[PDB]
């Protein structure tokens, strides 16, 4: 009922550009961490019995 | 650097293998004492006249 117009000024667009770099960095780090952890599991541990 | 960490963790697991056990077998063994004299429990009773 009280919907308001979204104002996309320069500051908000500039803020998102900073977040885009931060998001890209985070994804790269997680992929490296996932790859390292997947290699550790294969070399170290094995199957489990009863 | 992260490869040295992964390789170090694997070597830690492989080094957790047990070799053997060592213990002493002493149950059932008791020390021995030495008795120096033989108990005879004998006394000679003789009358005054020797009869």
């Amino acid at each position: 009922f009280a919907l308001a117009q979204i104002n996309a000024d320069d500051e908000f667009i500039g803020a998102i550009d900073k977040e885009s770099a931060e998001y890209l960095d985070e994804y790269a780090t997680l992929a490296r961490d996932i790859s390292n952890s997947l290699t550790l599991v294969k070399a170290a541990f094995g199957p489990l019995e009863r | 650097e992260d490869m040295a960490k992964i390789y170090g963790a694997v070597a830690a697991v492989s080094k957790n293998v047990n070799s053997s056990v060592t213990y002493e077998v002493k149950r059932g063994t008791h020390e021995l004492i030495k008795v120096p004299t033989i108990p005879h429990n004998l006394v000679l009773i003789q009358s005054d006249n020797g009869k």
